[PDB]
């Protein structure tokens, strides 16, 4: 079970570092969309539940990339990874 | 096994397929692979993950609509997966990453 407290996310790099800790990603985790795909399909433990709270605050960040991160989770689920996504 | 950057690159350029010691994520899962248990060699001894479509999500590799990219693990000898990958296109460009897809370098 992994929680992203969107109110506390200050940048896309912060988002990747939080995912790294919450999902126990490898120390070498590349903090990019290709690294995230690889970790979600060939590293993480299942069943995986990601609760992303206040995704809307990520959208307010100057950097783009919030929807792209969510999209990788959704594509990994579509690929067959046992992932559940909660947008709260 | 053939599992080094130059080993797999040379083999790909010569035979237009990965060496026999590669299996895709889905094929591995069908055999009982559980990535979080690091158990690929228990269900497929001597194998490495490779051959899956690589979607080039950061756009770092040169792309065009008629070109498909694929990826394969490099330097894997069982256990948890590492940070090393070879990337190869349908027109036989070959790149490598040693930093979990952060940077790529052309090798063929």
């Amino acid at each position: 079970k992994a929680v992203i407290n969107g109110e506390q996310i200050r940048s896309i790099s912060d988002l990747h570092q939080t995912l790294k800790k919450e999902l126990a990603l490898p120390e070498y985790y590349g903090e990019n969309l290709d690294a995230l795909w690889d970790a979600l399909t060939g590293w993480v433990e299942y069943p995986l539940v990601l609760e992303w709270r206040q995704f809307e605050q990520c959208k307010q960040l100057t950097e783009n990339g919030c929807e792209s991160v969510l999209q990788v989770f959704r594509e990994a689920k579509a690929e067959g990874a046992d992932i559940t996504i909660i947008l709260s | 096994v053939i599992n080094t950057f130059d080993g797999v690159a040379d083999y790909l350029q010569t035979y237009h397929k990965l060496p026999d010691n590669y299996i895709t994520k889905s094929e591995a899962q069908a055999l009982g692979w559980v990535a979080s248990k690091g158990n690929l060699c228990d269900v497929a001894p001597g194998k490495s993950i490779g051959g899956d479509i690589f979607s080039n999500r950061e756009g770092k590799l040169p792309g065009k609509s008629g070109r498909t990219w694929r990826e394969a693990d490099i330097n894997y000898t069982c256990g948890f997966r590492n940070s090393d990958r070879i990337l190869y296109s349908s027109d036989w460009l070959i790149y490598k990453t040693t930093d979990h897809y952060q940077t790529f370098t052309k090798i063929r």
